[PDB]
């Protein structure tokens, strides 16, 4: 039940051990576009929030 | 480097190195004018003596 | 390990067929050469090679 | 020219490329970082299913 585009939910995720690759296991993932940090270089930093 | 793969890495670091190599270029610009006009003065300094 | 590839999976899970050419581009002698035709030759006159 | 020949997963077709890790590209197949030629990954759902 994904909330409409004018009124979209926004989750802040505390601290934890984030593993940004057991992604493509839940969605296809067809594609993964970003902007500053590569995907790559992705499971080896430390961000504020 | 950290942040970012190499494919992108390079043009930012060509960026970054064609930013100082710019700024370094100067200094020695500026030295040399001042080195001619130091040397004009020592001339006129072993006239002098 | 082995993927199980089946119609009812979603894009992006299905099986892609990948093929890759590889070349050597530089000053070599030939080996393969693209569809041109020969011609003769001439000495002692400005031309294009 | 060397034609090289496999199947994989729609979602590591990305990472076929220079200067790129993961699960493909670190234990199976690596790209040198100035590959020069050309890729073609086309779907093939049709046979593989």
């Amino acid at each position: 039940r994904f909330a409409s585009v004018y009124a979209w939910n926004r989750k802040r995720i505390s601290n934890c051990v984030a593993d940004y690759s057991v992604l493509y296991n839940f969605a296809p993932f067809f594609a993964f576009k970003c902007y500053g940090v590569s995907p790559t270089k992705l499971n080896d930093l430390c961000f504020t929030n | 480097l950290s942040r970012l793969d190499p494919p992108e890495a390079e043009v930012q670091i060509d960026r970054l190195i064609t930013g100082r190599l710019q700024s370094l270029q100067t200094y020695v610009t500026q030295q040399l004018i001042r080195a001619a006009e130091i040397r004009a003065s020592a001339n006129l300094a072993a006239t002098k003596m | 390990q082995s993927y199980g590839f089946r119609p009812t999976y979603g894009v992006g899970h299905q099986p892609y067929r990948v093929v890759v050419l590889s070349f050597e581009l530089l000053h070599a002698p030939a080996t393969v050469c693209g569809p041109k035709k020969s011609t003769n030759l001439v000495k002692n006159k400005c031309v294009n090679f | 020219v060397y034609a090289d020949s496999f199947v994989i997963r729609g979602n590591e077709v990305s990472q076929i490329a220079p200067g790129q890790t993961g699960n493909i590209a670190d234990y199976n197949y690596k790209l040198p970082d100035d590959f020069t030629g050309c890729v073609i990954a086309w779907n093939s759902n049709k046979l593989d299913s």
